[PDB]
DNA sequence: GATACTAC
DNA sequence: GATACTAC
C-alpha cells in the first residue's frame, strides 16, 4: 500500500554495486531473503575463465547524506560491535562497499581480523580504493593464504599503452655534397685558428664537405672551391644498400647534432655523452613541459659539499645522454641512453668518478628513466634540420599488477 | 606501430608427469623425473681437519630442515623440507666413514710460503688430485666428492698473498669415476667471513641459510645419482628436434679464440639428453667465427649421435649462436644437412648488447616475457617483474636480448622467440626462475672454462657432470 | 529437454539442503563450474562457513 | 543473530511450490524484495514449447 | 568430497551406498571439514 | 574420426604395419593379391589405408613375385615420410601364404 | 595379440585374426568387382 | 589445428629455378595435390581448404 | 517475535 | 524514531 524511499535507495545501491562488479567480470551473485551479515559473494574471472576464488561483500548506500568528517581524505565511519564478530570467524575475507548517488561514488575497504579485536573505526581515503578498474589486484590479493606455497593470482586488468626509447628523425630536403678538399686532422685546426664562427658540420672521408648548410659564408668556403655545389634528392645515400655510406651518414648526423646544442653540452670521450654546463655555480634549471598537469622543475645540475663543512666543494652532478643513430626500413631513428656526469670545480673531469656513478645507478628506478627520456625529448624539440618526432607508443596486453605491491621499490 | 606479444611462463616436467613452473615447488610436490633405483648417495669430503666436521654438522643440521626468512614474500623464500621422509629427492645422503681425507698443517704451510703464484696452485691441485685418486682405486669409492676449502688456503689460491683454481682442478679430475664439488668455508660455517682480494677492508656476503641449501642439494643429487631432476614439457604433435649450442672462449696463455658446442635432445622414454663432444676444434686464428669444415663435422657428429639412439634421422635441427651467421659458415651446415635429407632448419643469433628498451609510467619495469617485432628481429625480455615472486627481483632496469634469424630459416620470429623462452629454466645448477640465457648457450659456455686447462693429448669426457 | 532435468535436480538439491536447513544459494545464467554456495547454520545462529 | 523457524518454513514452502511447478513442465519464477505481497509468476508451457500465458 | 589436499589428483570416485547418503545421518561429518598342468 | 586406438608402450621404436592377402577372380580361375597399410599419427591418431591401384594377375598360385613385392614396400615407406617427415625404424609384414 | 581389438566394424572382444590381414581381406572382397580403368579409393570408410 | 600443411622452404627453392614453365607448375600442383590427398585420406578432413 | 533498507 | 516479508 505504501513503501518508503529508503528501501528503494538500498535496492538501487545494491543493483549499482552488482553492475559495477559485473562490468569488470567477476561473476557477482545475489543472495536469498534469509541474509544475515554478508550481502553477496563474488568470484574472480580472467577474460572469461573462472578461477574459483570468492570474496564476501557487504553493501551500504546513501542518498544526499554527508559522511562523518567529510573532506578530501579523512572519510571516517563507525561500525557495530555485535556484527563484527560475525565477520571474525569466517573463511572468506569480508569487504565493505560504500555507495553515494549524489556524486555516483563507490568506495571499498576490507575489515581486518589479524590477531586482535576490530578497530571499529574505518578511516578510508579517496585517493586509494575508489572501486574503479584500478586497485583490482589489491582487492584480488585477499584470496590467497598468508603461507602462499604456490597459488598465485594472474594479473587482472587488461591493456596499458607504453612507449619506446626510439625517436623518428625526418631528414631535410637536401645536403651539400662538394668537391675534393681532403684533410685528415688539419681541417679542424684551420677553423680552430680562424677568427670566424666555429662549426662542426663536416667530416673528411673521401674529399667532400658533407654539410647540411650552404657553403657560401660563415667561414665554410675557405677550404673548398665555391663553384662546386651538388644536391639532388637525398635518395641516393641515406637509403642505400652498402654499409660504408650508412655508417658515414651516422657520423654526419652525430656531428650535426653536436653542433646544434649551443648550451655548452660538452662532449666527453670515455662515454660519448653531452654532459651539460652551468654558466653560474648554482643549480641550472631546464625545460618545463607545462602540459596542464605540473610545472615540472628539472633541477638538472646539483651541487654537493663535504660531509661536515659547506665551504669546499665535494662534487657537482650533471645530466647527459648517448646517441646511437639506428635505422630499419627507411626513416632513420635516434636512441637515447641517459647517463650522469660528475665534475669537481665545475670545469674538472674528476678521477674517482666510477664509484659515484655506480652508487647513483644503484638508485634511480625506471620511473626516473621514463621522466628523463620525456625531458630529453621535450628539451630540444622547442636552426633547421631538427625535425624530431614523438616516441612511438605500443599497446601491451597485460597490465603489471602494481596495485598489490605497496611501496619501497 | 609495432606488433607485441606476451607469453606465459612455461611449465616443466618433474615427477609422475606432474607439471609446474617453480622447480622448488615441483620437486617438493612430485619428486624428480627419473627416480634413483637405489636408496643411499655416498659423499666423501677432502680438505682441512676443521672443515670436515663443519660439513658433517651442516649435513645433520639441514637433514631436519631449515626455515626461510620471508614474511612479505613467501614464494621467494620457501622453507627446506629436509632430507628424510618428506624429502624432495626421495633419497638419503650419507657420508661413509673411511671416504674422508684431511690435509696436514705441515704441508698447508709450504703452500703458503712459495713466492711464485703458479707452483703453489699446482701443488695444491696435485695434492687434492692425489688424495682423490688414492680414494678411487679401493673399496671406499664415493658417488660425489666435496673439496670444502679452509681460509688459510684461500689467501694464495684466490687472494694470491695467478691462474685459476677451479678450471685446473676440474681439468685434472677428468679421469676419475665421480664428479667433484667445491664449497667455501662461509657456506658450511656461519660465523666466519672472507675478504675480497682488492679493498680487503670488507667482507663478502652470501644468501641466507635456506637459499643456499636448495641449490647445493639439487646439484649434489644430480652429480651423485646421475638422473636428471626435471625437463621442459613437450607440446602436442610436433616434429622431432635436436638442439645444438655454439659459443666461443679464449685460451689462458695468449689471445687465441676457440669454439665449443653442446648437444641435447629427447629420449624414446622420459628423459633429456645433454652432452658435449670428445674433441677440441682447434684455433684457426683470433676471430670469433667458425670455419666451414668444423661446422660440417659438428653437424655430422650431432646427426650420428641422434641416429645411434633413435635409429632414425631427426626432422628438424635448431642451432643457437652468440655471433652473426656469416655466409661461409651457413653453407657447411646446409651441405651436411642435405647429405642426410633433413628438411626443416633454423639458425638464430642471440645478441646481448642492444640499446633499445620499453618504458612504463609506473615504478616497476615490464613483465618477464615481452616480445616486440622490430621488422624481422625479436626483442625478448627474459628478466622482469615476475608476477609469481610478488616483485621484480633486482635493481635498476632489466636487460633485453635480440634474436636475429638467418635468411634460410623456415619459421616466423614469434615461434622461435617462444621456443627460446621455453629453453631458459633448464639450468640444473640453480633453482631460480629469473634466468636470462637459454640452456644451450650456458652449456656451451660452461664447457670452455674447463677445456681451457685440459692441454694436449688428454682424456676429454662427454659427461655433463664433469662441467656443471 | 535436458535443461528441465538439470533445473529439477538443482531445485531438489536446494530443497534437500533447506530441509535440515543450511541456507543454500543458487547462481546466475553464465555459471561455469561451481553450482552453488552453502552455509552452516548449526541449529540457528548461522556462522560464515561456506 | 538467532533466526526463527518461520523463515525456514516459508523458504521451504516456496521451494517446494517451485519444484512442483517445475516437475509439471511449467515455468515459475520468484520476485524480489520490493514486491507488493505478490509472489513470483508462472508461465504455461507445453512439451518444450512456451505459450506466454502468465 | 573432492580431495583438495594431495599432490597429483586422483579420478575414479568409488561411491558406495548407505555410508554416503546425503541425509540427516551424515551431517556432522559433512560439516567436519567446515599353476596347473596340461597335455599336448 | 576414429573411436579408439591401441595404447603405445614406453620406449618402443617407430613402426609401420603391412598386410597381404590373396583373392580369386570374379568368375574365372586367376589369383590377385591385395594389401593394406597402417601406422601411427604424430599426435593422437591412427592411419589405416589401402592402396590406389590394382596389382594385376600372374597366374593361379597364391604367391607374389619379386616385382610386386617391392612396390608395396615403396608405397608404405613413402606414405610415412609424408606425415612424420622421416623414415620409420621398423617394418612389420603379415601374410597367410 | 595386441593388434586384435582395433576392428572398427565390431565392438566384440573375441577377435581371432589381427587387424592388417582382416583389412586386406575386406579390401580384396570388393576390389574384385571393379572394372578395368575405373577408380580405386584409398579411404577405409568405403571398404568397411 | 591438425588440418594445416606447410610447404618447406627447400621445396619452394626447388621450384624457383626450373626453366620450363609447364614443368614448374606441374611440380607445384603435384606437391599441393599430394598434401591435400594426404589430408583427405586421414582423420583430419576439413570442409574447405 | 524475528530478519533485511535508511535517518535520528 | 519509518516502511515492507514469513507464520503463531
Ligand atoms: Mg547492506
Ligand atoms: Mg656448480
Ligand atoms: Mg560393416
Amino acid at each position: 500500500k505504501k513503501i518508503t524511499a529508503n528501501q528503494i535507495i538500498g535496492e538501487i545501491g545494491e543493483n549499482e554495486v552488482r553492475g559495477r562488479f559485473l562490468t569488470l567480470g567477476w561473476q557477482f551473485d545475489g543472495r536469498s531473503r534469509l541474509e544475515a551479515g554478508i550481502d553477496g559473494i563474488a568470484e574472480v574471472m580472467n577474460e572469461g575463465q573462472p578461477m574459483a576464488r570468492m570474496i564476501a561483500v557487504q553493501i551500504k548506500s546513501t542518498k544526499e547524506g554527508k559522511y562523518t568528517s567529510e573532506s578530501d581524505t579523512s572519510f571516517t565511519y563507525l561500525l557495530r560491535t555485535q556484527d563484527l564478530a560475525y565477520w571474525r570467524g569466517s573463511n572468506l575475507p569480508v569487504i565493505v562497499v560504500f555507495y553515494r548517488q549524489s556524486d555516483h561514488s563507490f568506495y571499498w575497504k576490507e575489515v581486518s581480523r589479524d590477531a586482535g579485536p576490530g578497530e571499529r573505526r574505518l578511516n578510508i581515503d579517496k585517493v586509494a580504493d575508489l572501486f574503479n578498474a584500478s586497485t583490482v589486484n589489491k582487492l584480488a590479493a585477499l584470496t590467497v593464504p598468508k603461507t602462499g606455497l604456490g597459488y598465485y593470482v594472474p594479473p587482472l586488468g587488461g591493456g596499458e599503452d607504453a612507449l619506446i626509447n626510439m625517436l623518428p628523425l625526418t631528414l631535410p630536403n637536401e645536403m651539400y655534397i662538394a668537391s675534393t678538399t681532403y684533410e685528415p686532422r688539419k681541417a679542424i685546426a684551420v677553423i680552430l685558428n680562424g677568427d670566424g664562427p666555429k662549426r662542426f658540420d663536416w667530416v673528411i672521408n673521401g674529399g667532400t664537405f658533407w654539410s647540411f648548410h650552404d657553403p657560401r659564408t660563415s667561414a665554410c668556403s675557405e677550404i673548398v672551391d665555391i663553384d662546386q655545389v651538388e644536391a639532388i634528392n637525398t635518395k641516393e645515400l641515406a637509403l642505400h644498400d652498402d654499409i660504408d655510406e650508412q655508417n658515414r651518414f651516422s657520423h654526419l648526423l652525430r656531428q650535426t647534432l653536436r653542433y646544434q646544442t649551443d648550451s655548452d653540452l660538452g662532449w666527453d670521450k670515455d662515454h660519448k655523452a653531452l654532459y651539460f654546463r652551468a654558466i653560474e655555480r648554482e643549480v641550472s634549471r631546464n625545460f618545463a613541459y607545462t602540459s596542464s598537469k605540473k610545472k615540472t622543475d628539472a633541477n638538472v645540475v646539483s651541487v654537493f659539499k663535504n660531509s661536515k663543512d659547506e665551504t669546499r666543494v665535494s662534487f657537482v652532478r650533471h645530466h647527459a645522454f648517448s646517441p646511437r643513430f639506428e635505422l630499419m626500413a627507411d626513416q632513420w631513428y635516434l636512441i637515447i641512453t641517459p647517463t650522469y656526469y660528475y665534475t669537481t670545480n665545475g670545469y674538472a673531469p674528476h678521477q674517482f668518478a666510477a664509484p659515484l656513478l655506480a652508487g647513483k645507478k644503484r638508485l634511480d628506478k625506471s620511473a626516473a628513466l621514463r621522466g628523463q627520456v620525456i625531458m630529453w625529448h621535450r628539451f630540444l624539440t622547442q636552426e633547421a634540420y631538427l625535425m624530431f618526432g614523438e616516441p612511438p607508443s605500443i599497446h601491451l596486453d597485460v597490465r603489471v599488477p602494481e596495485d598489490g605491491w605497496v611501496k619501497e621499490k | 606501430t609495432f606488433e607485441t606479444r606476451i607469453f606465459d611462463e612455461p611449465e616443466l616436467e618433474f615427477g609422475d608427469h606432474h607439471h609446474h613452473q617453480d622447480p622448488r615447488l615441483g620437486l617438493s610436490e612430485a619428486g624428480p623425473l627419473q627416480t634413483f633405483l637405489g636408496d643411499v648417495i655416498k659423499i666423501g669430503v677432502v680438505g682441512n681437519s676443521k672443515t670436515i666436521e663443519d660439513t658433517r654438522k651442516f649435513i645433520e643440521t639441514v637433514s631436519s630442515g631449515v626455515e626461510g626468512k620471508g614474511e612479505k614474500h613467501p614464494n621467494m623464500h620457501p622453507p627446506f623440507p629436509g632430507l628424510g621422509n618428506q624429502s624432495p629427492y626421495r633419497c638419503r645422503f650419507e657420508i661413509e666413514d673411511g671416504a674422508t681425507a684431511a690435509l696436514t698443517k705441515s704441508k698447508l704451510d709450504k703452500i703458503g710460503k712459495e713466492p711464485d703464484h703458479y707452483r703453489a696452485v699446482e701443488m695444491a691441485v696435485d695434492e687434492i688430485i692425489g688424495e682423490l685418486q688414492a680414494m678411487d682405486d679401493g673399496g671406499s669409492r664415493p658417488d660425489v666428492a666435496i673439496i670444502a676449502l679452509p681460509v688459510k688456503l684461500l689467501e694464495r689460491v684466490w687472494n694470491a698473498k695467478a691462474p685459476n683454481f677451479r678450471g685446473m682442478l676440474k681439468a685434472k679430475a677428468m679421469g676419475l669415476s665421480f664428479p667433484i664439488q667445491i664449497v667455501w668455508e662461509d657456506v658450511i660455517d656461519d660465523k666466519v667471513t672472507i675478504p675480497q682480494k682488492v679493498k680487503e677492508s670488507s667482507s663478502r656476503k652470501i644468501q641466507d641459510i635456506a637459499g643456499r641449501t636448495w641449490n647445493l642439494m639439487t646439484s649434489l643429487y644430480y652429480k651423485g645419482s646421475g638422473r636428471i631432476p626435471w625437463r621442459r614439457m613437450p607440446l602436442e604433435g610436433e616434429f622431432s628436434a635436436c638442439y645444438v649450442g655454439i659459443s666461443f672462449y679464449r685460451e689462458a696463455d695468449g689471445q687465441q679464440l676457440f669454439t665449443s658446442a653442446a648437444q641435447m635432445f629427447d629420449e624414446r622414454g622420459r628423459g633429456f639428453v645433454l652432452k658435449g663432444r670428445r674433441a677440441r676444434t682447434e684455433s684457426r686464428g683470433r676471430h670469433p667465427y667458425m670455419a666451414r669444415e668444423d661446422a660440417k663435422k659438428i653437424i655430422e657428429d650431432v646427426l650420428a649421435a641422434y641416429k645411434l639412439h633413435h635409429k632414425t634421422l631427426p626432422a628438424r635441427v635448431f642451432i643457437l649462436k652468440t655471433s652473426r651467421f656469416k655466409d661461409e659458415e651457413a653453407d657447411g651446415i646446409i651441405a651436411a644437412l642435405d647429405e642426410a635429407g633433413t628438411e626443416l632448419r633454423d639458425l638464430v643469433w642471440v645478441q646481448e648488447s642492444y640499446t633499445a628498451r620499453i618504458l612504463r609510467d609506473g615504478n616497476y619495469p615490464v613483465l618477464r616475457g615481452t616480445f616486440v617485432d622490430l621488422h624481422g628481429k625479436g626483442l625478448l625480455y627474459t628478466s622482469g617483474s615476475m608476477p609469481y615472486y610478488g616483485t621484480y627481483p633486482g635493481k635498476y632496469d632489466p636487460n633485453p636480448l635480440l634474436l636475429c634469424p638467418h635468411h634460410t630459416s623456415e619459421s616466423t620470429v614469434a615461434q622461435l622467440a617462444e621456443e627460446i623462452f621455453s629453453l631458459t629454466k633448464v639450468n640444473w645448477n640453480s633453482t631460480q626462475m629469473n634466468q636470462r640465457l637459454p640452456i644451450p648457450i650456458r652449456a656451451a659456455r660452461k664447457v670452455g672454462e674447463v677445456l681451457k686447462y685440459v692441454g694436449e693429448g688428454e682424456v676429454i669426457s662427454a659427461d655433463y657432470r664433469k662441467y656443471i
